[PDB]
DNA sequence: GATCGATCGATAAAGTTTTTTTT
DNA sequence: ATCGATCGATC
């Protein structure tokens, strides 16, 4: 896939260009490679992983044992440590054939003293999940979140990128900057704390497209 | 200094200082060729022209 | 027979010994067609690595298989593969090293180009995912209690209720549009809201009805800014200015939208749906010519009282929280109450633990889902007209009605006027509507009357 | 082949033989009058096109062109006896096509659709304007016979060829210039109007070629609707797409008709007839001079809605208008009359402006938010990748009679009634933002639909505590119609027991019979019906112009002059040199509705007594000391 | 764990002080310049722009995608202010100097 | 009838500061 | 200005 670091073992060729589009004139050519290989830098689930784990499960403390492991570097402070592992321990989706449609996803969040390791346990908690999110400074914006229509280098044609929220089908929505984010947005995550959804008026085209999310939120004082 | 060098100055030798800008790479220029017949060998040669030329 | 993919010129094997390859002429007579359009595709949400540039490719739809594909959904295809080259014809003359395989696809027996190959498909056949049942009805339309056991079979998210319960029935099904001929269309609905205290059981019903309605969407209505709620042109994009816009009323057409949070819109939209609820069109003329569009729309709402907490010896035209023409032009409401009891909490908490059980299924809805859904097709499909003579019944109580509210002839001016008349017969004939009866006696608009009284008396203290 | 030649025999006979509604020869007296006017156009009764297709229906629906040229030459014979010579000028006529019984949107096209009969709506983009065209090919060799006839030359395909019953060499073929006569051509294209159609996506396009005598009839914004045939034109080049076995579309046209309202019809008011020949304008005299029509008219203008009388005076009033009266050199004057409308709240006030868009001719219903500052009047668009900055124009030059709601929209209130106060004022206005210094010609008419905070009576104080809007372009207007109720018994149930019954107003002989159904459902108390009355008023505004003497005039010196005294020591509102003006100016408009030219004495102590009442009676508590003086007028 | 703290200065003197800090900024090493107009802070990263007739969408940037390991120093700080805001807590926020843009979503380092 | 030579016709171009509503 | 295609003439 593209955008990533990466090694090649390639040999060396050079093809010939012609000028006019329409002649078999041709004279500053054109070089490129030829890779031979390429190198960048549901689980194969054992059973030896299975009978350790239960050697823990057999220990009583595993939330005290898991209280002390998310902390490598962090001052003890129990009570928060509870919810952080429990959202990541994110339930199942309950779901009902006919009526409710209900899924056990809740939502903490966190909020006080400035800089209490306030980023980097949202960073450690992007260390443990292999595929998440991670919000920015005005990166992705109320219309830069989804519902695009942008004029693309290669083709300049319609895209449709799905937004963050929807692009954590698997993971855990980590967002900050809730007291300096624009009142613009701050309206559409109502609906998928409701309705699991983000419903999209664009010109393209109108989708009911659903987000299986879990959020939490680290605000800021003022 | 290229203000003045507009005259007299084709086919000679100058020397002008400046400020170099808009460094392009390195590509693999032609001097000879080499086209093959695959039944007698003779590998033709012709000298490079300017920067289009054409086959025989 | 068989042009290809550039074939324009049959010209092989004349009857005689005419000048063959010298001309032609497309007969618009024998050579019969057939339909076509060219779409593009686009890979699902559940399957992108992450935001690195998801491509695509594009297909030819043939047959009748045209106008079946509904852009923006997920679908399946057939799956026969197919290159197409087009460089070379007779009219208008035929980055990277794109095209390179093509310098070996050059020396054909025509004149030397550099023909390329480009991937494409094509598709024969689209799918789009995302008797006794017919005499059922006709042993169920022969029920009697059927007004009664409809209300007890609604939602199983909510307990109790039983006044708000009858109005989203109705609200469920729909009334009458015909009405007098060269002028004025009329009301085609009712429009009911509920106002209460937020985190409670109103929010039930709005997720209730978004599943079980047809096509009726759901809005939050905060949006006040670029389009939506309120209607909005585009800019200037790819070709012209002045383009009409999606939003949660055009797409209502027989449609319930429900939006809520009435409080935090701005001053300007307020007219907007005002004039959006008296009749069924709206209009616009933002730097274009006027548009002449008909959402034929049945709002529903809910909005927050003014401080979240009801008091009980005013009236709600303090609580309203908005100005006064709109609630004269929408119907009544019945506001759910709140309350703390020993015993009502109790039993909610019963009420909610075997809901909140992976599977507690011992309480029993009288109806299932889907027969109550195709009851209410076959309820549509009459137009029962009052035809006795309890207008003249009907005339004194409104001639009663009128001079309650009205406290002085300095008294507000929630003066509940003619326009309500409308209301009070076009409710009148949908309660008659759901017990199958094609005419109005005086013993069904019992529940008519005090419907909005019962409800006025919650208005006048 | 020969037998086509005997079927033009077999429909002449067929067509002017018999004329259907108890003879009268319909058909035989529209082809005459048309023949009057110089206007080249014919019709088909839609009755008559059901019983000329029983023969016709496999050569309609079958062959669609090639009917109609060998139709087009029946139709010279068919008026040649009746004027001779008329083949003399212009030398041409071709017919045209009324209503159809489709209802075809843009969208459902498909190939059994081709080389046949289409009928389509939309509304009308981006055009052009009006260019020559050769229809005549006089093909020119060189050195052989270089008059090769004038030919018949079809749409974007460029017929021609090398070389043919000359030579067979690469000679190619020229033009001379003796006698080669043009027709026009106007390639407006079409785009899909937004009203029946599954919202949310995308307009879709089409192009249309019209024809000679069909030139410039639509205007660009305006709703359309076009009959014609389809076809098709395989150019073997496009040059959006790739090169491939596609072909283009063109959609010919032979009829075209403005926007239609009220689309519930069955036989009548689809088809714009207008056209007052025969069985109408030899009635309409005796309905004329009766003596209580205007008594009677504006209590049967409409129907619908029992109200009080004196808005039904005023709202007919304004669509029956003035008259622009020129003068010498030296400053125009008004022909326009501008009623305003107050209302509560749930009185029948948006429903009288609703009405009043069908029955007039044109309209249009910009209302409440969303009216820009600018798309009201003219605007300029900015130009496409090669062209210039052209004007185009939106709601008002459009509508010569049209109708805005500006209640109170306040966030923008600020914004465009700068841009509407000076279309009354300084008349015919037009602007020149970063354009052309222009100036286009708009006698617009302008109803309203104000709406005070609240009540009615949301103070005892003057109209200026009352509205929002400030005085002087309140001034701009003529009258002020403002409502009242507050408690009856009798009269809530003329009300009430009225607006019950309308609530219950929910195959040859059997298309007439439900059309004599929609006799008796509109006549109850029988109010002279609408199937008629709007069918004169298109020329009782075009032709028919009022004047006024002089014996009978200074009555109303001191009506101006101590009326504005009465109330500037009481000052709410004042009058100025623009309310005498409009006083008779709508003193003139009920003397048009005698189709008379002049002006009587009733008509004026008439028109005095609708405007004194209705300034007086908004003032305040001494309302009642007004009207002590009130009967001295009278 | 952070490195490379940051220091700040404010007042208004009349001396126009950018030779007191940047004639240090033109000596010292991998010390780059930057000021308010040109390089924003959408314009401090990298960014695909136009390019001449040969390999166009390159990757441009501004300083801080080149001045890793060195010394950012910058002036005219309520400049460009809606861009620049984010993008300078982006490297005391630690290691997130990346584009985000459509094109790709990769990320390099930050040490300066 | 086929091949070669001569003559005639067709084929190659490029963009990114002012001005509108709008948020 | 150059290249390709078509037509005419000669063998
Ligand atoms: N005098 C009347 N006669 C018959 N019908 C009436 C009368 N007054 C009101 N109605 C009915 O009441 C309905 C409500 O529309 P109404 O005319 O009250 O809107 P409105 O209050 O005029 O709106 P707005 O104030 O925005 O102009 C109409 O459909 C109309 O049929």
């Amino acid at each position: 896939r593209a955008g990533d670091r990466i090694e090649v073992t390639g040999t060396f060729r050079s093809i010939p260009i012609r000028a006019n589009s329409r002649q078999r004139v041709l004279s500053l050519y054109k070089t490129y490679v030829d890779v031979v290989h390429v190198k960048k830098v549901v689980r194969q689930i054992t059973d030896q992983d299975l009978a350790k784990i239960r050697e823990v499960a057999a220990r009583e403390d595993l939330y005290s044992l898991l209280a002390r492991s998310i902390a490598p570097s962090i001052y003890e402070l129990e009570d928060v440590k509870k919810g952080i592992l429990l959202q990541l321990f994110g339930g199942t989706n309950k779901t009902f054939t006919k009526g409710g449609r209900y899924r056990g996803d809740i939502n903490i969040l966190l909020c006080g003293d400035p800089s209490t390791s306030k980023s980097q346990i949202l960073q450690y908690v992007h260390k443990i999940t292999p595929r998440g999110v991670y919000t920015s400074g005005k990166g992705s914006s109320a219309v830069g979140l989804t519902a695009y229509i942008t004029r693309d280098v290669d083709t300049k044609q319609l895209v449709l990128e799905s937004g963050a929220l929807v692009l954590s089908d698997g993971g855990v929505c980590c967002i900050d900057e809730f007291d300096k984010m624009s009142d613009s947005t701050r309206s559409v995550l109502h609906e998928v704390m409701e309705q699991q959804t983000i419903s999209i008026a664009k010109a393209g085209i109108i989708t009911t497209l659903n987000a299986r999310s879990s959020i939490l939120a680290s605000a800021n004082p003022i | 200094s290229v203000r003045q060098i507009k005259g007299d100055f084709l086919g000679q030798l100058i020397t002008v200082r400046g400020i170099i800008t808009r460094v392009s790479d390195v590509k693999p220029a032609v001097e000879v060729i080499a086209y093959t017949c695959d039944q007698c060998g003779y590998e033709v040669f012709q000298e490079v022209n300017s920067r289009t030329f054409t086959p025989l | 027979v068989e042009q290809s993919f550039k074939y324009t010129e049959p010209t092989f094997c004349p009857n005689p010994s005419c000048e063959n390859r010298a001309f032609w002429t497309l007969n618009v007579t024998r050579s019969r067609f057939l339909d076509w359009q060219k779409v593009r595709i686009q890979e699902n949400a559940n399957e992108i690595p992450t935001g690195s540039m998801p491509r695509t490719l594009d297909v030819i739809l043939r047959g009748d298989s045209v106008e079946r594909a509904k852009p923006g959904d997920r679908c399946k295809f057939t799956g026969v593969e197919i290159v197409v080259p087009d460089v070379t014809q007779l009219g208008l003359p035929g980055k990277t090293t794109e095209g390179l395989n093509s310098g070996v696809t050059g020396l054909r027996s025509l004149g030397v180009r550099d023909l390329t190959y480009k991937i494409s498909f094509l598709a024969c056949h689209v799918i789009s995912i995302g008797s006794d049942e017919i005499n059922e009805l006709k042993e169920m339309v022969k029920d009697e209690h059927i007004y009664d056991k409809l209300v007890r079979s609604i939602a199983p998210a909510v307990f109790g209720h039983e006044a708000v319960k009858k109005g989203i029935l109705l609200q469920m099904l729909g009334g009458v549009h015909k009405s007098t001929v060269e002028g004025i269309k009329l009301r085609g609905d009712i429009n009911i809201c509920v106002v209460g205290d937020p985190s409670t059981s109103k929010s039930q019903f709005l997720k209730y009805v978004v599943g079980f309605a047809p096509r009726s969407v759901y809005t939050s209505g905060k949006a006040s800014s670029a389009a939506g709620l309120t209607a909005a042109v585009v800019r200037d994009e790819e070709g012209g200015d002045y383009t009409i816009e999606a939003g949660a009323l055009m797409l209502a057409d027989n449609g319930i939208c429900c939006i809520d949070e009435f409080d935090k819109m701005d001053i300007s939209d307020q007219v907007a749906i005002h004039e959006a609820m008296e009749q069924q069109t709206i209009s616009i003329a933002k730097a274009g010519i006027h548009a002449t569009l008909n959402a034929r729309t049945s709002i529903l709402a809910a909005a927050n009282p003014v401080g979240g907490r009801y008091n009980r010896k005013l009236s709600l035209r303090g609580n309203l929280n908005m100005t006064a023409p709109i609630m004269s032009r929408f119907d009544l409401f019945f506001v759910i109450l709140d309350d703390c009891n020993e015993k009502i909490d109790t039993e909610l908490a019963s009420h909610i633990v075997d809901l909140h059980m992976k599977r507690d299924e011992a309480i029993e809805p009288p109806f299932s889902a889907e027969q109550l859904r195709r009851y209410i097709k076959y309820a549509r499909t009459f137009k029962p007209i009052l035809t006795k003579e309890a207008r003249s019944y009907l005339v004194e109580k409104y001639k009663e009605l009128r001079k309650d509210d009205a406290q002085g002839f300095s008294r507000s001016s929630y003066r509940i006027t003619v326009r309500q008349l409308e209301s009070m017969i076009r409710l009148s004939e949908a309660i008659a509507r759901a017990n199958c009866v094609d005419e109005i006696t005086p013993s069904f608009i019992a529940e008519a009357y005090d419907l909005l009284r019962q409800s006025i008396i919650r208005v006048d203290v | 082949p020969n037998v086509s030649r005997t079927i033009a025999r077999e429909l002449k006979s067929f067509l002017l033989e018999y004329t259907d509604e108890t003879g009268r020869s319909v058909y035989g007296a529209r082809i005459r009058t048309l023949g009057e006017m110089n206007s080249e156009s014919l019709e088909v009764n839609y009755r008559h096109l059901a019983e000329s297709k029983a023969i016709l229906a496999l050569f309609l629906a079958k062959c669609p062109e090639e009917m109609l040229k060998i139709f087009d030459l029946v139709a010279m014979e068919a008026t040649e006896l009746h004027y001779p010579d008329y083949a003399r000028i212009h030398s041409e006529i071709h017919v045209r096509i009324s209503d159809f019984p489709t209802i075809y949107s843009l969208r459902e096209l498909r190939e059994s659709n081709l080389s046949s009969l289409v009928r389509v709506t939309g509304v009308v983009t981006r055009r052009t304007g009006v260019f020559p065209q050769l229809k005549y090919v006089k093909f020119n060799c060189l050195k052989c016979g270089s008059i090769l006839g004038p030919f018949f030359q079809d749409s974007n395909e460029e017929i021609r060829i090398s070389f043919c019953t000359n030579c067979k060499s690469k000679g190619p073929f020229r033009v001379n210039g003796e006698k080669t006569v043009y027709r026009n051509y106007q390639r407006v294209t079409l785009q899909e109007a937004p009203g029946t159609v599954p919202p949310g996506r995308l307009p879709r396009h089409r192009e249309v070629i019209l024809l000679a005598d069909l030139v410039d009839v639509s205007k660009p914004g305006e709703e359309v609707e076009v009959t014609g045939i389809y076809k098709n034109n395989y150019d073997g080049n496009l040059n959006a797409k790739n090169g491939f076995p596609v072909f283009a579309t063109i959609i010919e046209a032979n009829s075209i008709k403005r926007r239609e309202g009220n689309t519930a019809n069955e036989g009548e008011e689809g088809l714009d007839v207008f056209s007052w020949t025969e069985e109408e304008e030899r009635e309409f005299r005796k309905i004329s001079r009766d003596r209580g029509i205007i008594d009677k008219i504006i209590s049967s203008m409409a129907p619908s809605i029992y109200g009080h009388r004196d808005i039904k005076t005023a709202v007919a009033c304004s669509l029956f208008g003035g008259v622009p009266k020129n003068v010498n050199g030296k400053h125009s004057i008004r022909g326009d009359i501008n009623v305003l409308l107050l209302g509560d709240p749930g009185t029948a006030k948006s429903q009288i402006l609703k009405y009043v868009e069908k029955t007039a001719h044109r309209a249009v219903f910009a209302t409440g938010q969303g009216a820009s500052a600018v798309g009201l009047t003219a605007s300029v668009r900015k130009d496409p990748i090669t062209k210039e900055w052209t004007l185009e124009g939106g709601a008002l030059v459009l509508a010569d009679k049209g109708v805005c709601l500006i209640d109170e929209f306040d966030k923008m209130n600020d914004q465009d009634r700068t841009s509407i106060h000076e279309a009354m004022e300084q008349q015919s206005i037009s602007i020149s933002k970063a354009g052309i210094v222009t100036t286009l010609q708009a006698r617009c008419s302008i109803i309203a639909a104000a709406n005070p905070n609240g009540g009615r009576y949301n103070s005892t104080l003057p109209l200026a505590q009352n509205v929002s809007l400030t005085e002087p372009i309140l001034s701009r207007f003529d009258i002020l119609c403002v409502v009242r109720d507050l408690v009856d018994e009798e009269a809530d149930e003329r009300l009430a027991t009225f607006v019950v019954d309308s609530h219950v107003r929910s195959q040859l002989n059997a298309r007439q019979r439900r059309l004599q159904r929609q006799r008796k459902k509109e006549e109850e108390i029988s109010p002279i019906p609408q199937e008629l009355l709007m069918k004169y008023i298109h020329y009782a505004r075009t032709k028919i112009y009022p004047k006024l003497h002089q014996m009978d005039m200074d009555k109303v010196s001191r009506v101006y002059a101590d009326l504005r005294r009465e109330s500037i020591s009481t000052g709410s509102f004042p009058i100025t040199v623009r309310h005498l003006e409009s006083i008779l100016r709508i003193a003139e408009s009920f003397a048009k509705m005698r189709l008379s030219e002049f002006v009587s004495s009733y008509d004026l102590d008439r028109a005095i007594k609708v405007v004194v009442d209705s300034f007086v009676d908004a003032q305040k508590v001494s309302v009642r000391r007004q009207l002590r003086r009130s009967f001295a007028i009278y | 764990i952070r490195g490379d703290i940051n220091v700040c200065l404010m007042g208004d003197p009349g001396v126009a002080k950018s030779q007191l800090l940047k004639a240090i900024c033109k000596i010292s090493p991998r010390g780059v310049y930057t000021t308010g107009k040109g390089s924003s802070g959408v314009g401090l990263t990298a960014a695909v722009m136009k390019d001449p007739v040969t390999d166009e969408m390159i990757l441009e940037g501004g300083a801080l995608v080149l001045a890793d390991n060195g010394i950012c120093c910058i002036d005219e700080f309520d400049k460009m202010d809606e861009s620049d805001r984010t993008a300078i807590h982006e490297v005391m926020e630690q290691q997130t100097i990346s584009i985000s843009k459509a094109g790709i979503n990769t990320t390099l380092n930050a040490r300066t």
